[PDB]
């Protein structure tokens, strides 16, 4: 073999992030922020009735300061107490809920291997409708690959594509909802092609390899065989691959950012 | 099978053979769960969800207005006694 | 082989109109039939019971209907379906385990 | 007192700090809940771009001779480092190399055959792991 | 070949903990501790 | 003012409510994380 | 029952008759649950 390969997984380049003050209105619903404001002025108006036109303005501004949160007039006294217990519950709810949004944010795990495709169903996946790739899962008696085939065999709509181009297009247009299984060699190459929105994940599923074919009982037989071994040991084979895959490719940028993470 | 049939004994043993080979259980799984569409152990294995509503928070709003009303009642009586 | 149309034991295949014979049907009992036929060594023809009933006995006429009926009156050779094993039936026909 | 101007300032500032302390509390709850193990790696190129984490190979074998004769960019720099690294980054046996990785608190990496590596990862106390893909393509065969 | 392989990298197993009060500045980012201090004096100057 | 008697009462009561509101908050967070909804009970007798 | 016995068919029908009369289910309840006993550890296992 002048190049060892296998079956790999192709997914859609993931990435996203942003701040926005709308991450504060989410934990606490827009509807809730509203009512807490309606009840807010709903208390500053009730207190306002406890205590000529300007005298009502100075007071309404004082009760609004008693509103902007922090003697024994029993009436408005229990109002301040109940309002305090009210805001206590809300701020406690906001805190608790916000803790959950970060806990679940960590719970989310991304596919690391094939076994990950079988353990879940949210992300569909398939292979080429015809080829050694598809026939592999069909005939495979391995635990993981078995379940995978069982799924793809009856998955609707069809998880199989006509050509390799169709498969890649399906991965680029599913927003990461569809994975495509293909030869690592072709996959690695696709990852180095615009718009650089695809990546190979996990190791290969099987061990294959290309080789130089020569007619049975040929004179070039032995010579070529040794030549391949010589080229690999001189690192010439690895060099050639780097030349056409990564060097001639066009993506050391999305890989330098994938360093971390 | 019809009473006193030739297929009687053969079929009987066949059923027992199929069950012991787990072929019967296999068939059921094929048409009930495998060929199924729903999911229970998969819905519990689905770690994903998050969003605040209003229901719970609402209960605290009613107890607030209730407190305000109670105060509006205690206020009126105070002015009356005075 | 007599059987009743009851999902998911015996159902009409998708393109049943473009098919014939036993290929028209699919289900638990349809597969169970092939298995039984393989271990007993015999060819079979899947047929749906006329009245579409299981096996009851009209008190008045004292006549059996459904699959159990087609067995007692020589219409079929065997019944592969979700037929309940009841005492009233075990008296007229034979039930495998 | 009720100086409306600076009054709303104290209120808004209070609402501001309220959100922050709530965020701190919620976030602090996360690490202590999930508590997933980390790990620094992995693409060999990562071993050459840094120096904090030392690394080496077997003092004798195809593994060591590989880097020495390798004319590849990344592997070149790696060899240059290991060739003059002090103390010796090379070990006597494979067992010594693994022991060095288990006793350096993640300060030393060991380069070896993937086959033997994968096996070590499946041995107690399960404190070693293979990172990144292989550096070259080899293969065993029946002779 | 009945088994394809190559040269790999072996590292320790992440798992442990350390102090340095820096486990308190992490939850809240260094950038956030800064701004909360800038706004801190930003309010004490407005009130001033 | 500094009436030591009722003073420690206000302090201890404050520490008491502090623990409770902290417990409520923590527990409510657990609830908002897992959020499991059971149901009735399987048993014809039910 | 021994192959080709006289008690064969009779016993077979008898079993079917007993089950339909709920006599079999009754017997099981008598020796499994009633015979208890616990009968207490099951009421606490309700999972309230």
């Amino acid at each position: 073999p002048f190049m060892s390969l296998g079956i790999s997984i192709m997914i859609k380049k993931p990435q996203k992030s942003k701040p926005g003050v709308f991450s504060f209105l989410d934990p606490l619903a827009y509807e809730i922020w509203m009512c807490i404001v309606f009840a807010y002025i709903g208390v500053s108006v009730v207190l306002f009735l406890v205590s000529t036109n300007e005298f009502g303005i100075f007071n309404s501004l004082w009760f609004s300061l008693g509103a902007f949160m922090q003697p024994r007039s029993l009436s408005g006294r229990i109002v301040g107490g109940v309002w305090w217990f009210f805001t206590l519950i809300i701020i406690s709810s906001y805190t608790a809920n916000l803790a959950a949004f970060l806990t679940v944010e960590r719970m989310v795990s991304p596919i690391e291997s094939a076994e990950d495709l079988s353990k879940q169903t949210e992300i569909a996946y398939g292979t080429l409708d015809s080829g050694s790739t598809k026939e592999f899962f069909r005939r495979s008696k391995i635990a993981v690959f078995d379940k995978m085939w069982t799924y793809m065999r009856s998955a609707e709509p069809s998880v199989f594509v006509r050509t390799t181009a169709e498969g890649v297009a399906r991965v680029r247009k599913s927003k990461g909802k569809y994975a495509y299984l293909l030869e690592s060699t072709m996959n690695e190459y696709i990852e180095q092609r615009k718009p650089c929105d695809t990546m190979k994940v996990g190791g290969n599923l099987d061990s294959k390899g290309y080789g130089i074919a020569t007619p049975k009982g040929s004179s070039l037989g032995t010579p070529v065989n040794l030549a391949v071994l010589k080229l690999s040991e001189q690192g010439l084979l690895d060099k050639l691959k780097n030349k056409w895959w990564y060097d001639k490719g066009e993506c050391g940028a999305k890989d330098s950012g994938s360093k971390e993470k | 099978t019809p009473k006193g049939s030739s297929l009687g004994t053969p079929v009987n043993l066949a059923v027992l053979k199929l069950s012991e080979q787990g072929l019967l259980d296999k068939l059921k799984n094929k048409w009930w769960y495998d060929k199924g569409e729903c999911g229970a152990k998969d819905s519990g294995s689905k770690e994903k969800t998050s969003a605040l509503s209003l229901s719970n928070v609402a209960g605290v709003f009613y107890i607030l207005v209730g407190g305000l009303g109670l105060a509006m009642l205690v206020a009126l009586i105070e002015f009356c006694y005075k | 082989v007599t059987t009743i149309l009851e999902s998911p034991y015996v159902m009409m295949k998708k393109n049943h109109e473009m098919l014939e014979g036993n290929e028209r049907y699919e289900g638990y009992c349809v597969d169970l039939a092939a298995e039984i036929a393989k271990h007993c060594g015999f060819k079979y023809k899947l047929t749906i019971v006329g009245d579409g009933k299981y096996g009851a006995r009209d008190a008045d006429t004292k006549i059996w209907n459904g699959m159990v009926g087609e067995l007692v009156y020589g219409k079929a050779d065997i019944a592969i379906a979700p037929l309940t094993i009841t005492l009233v039936r075990e008296e007229v026909i034979d039930f495998s385990k």
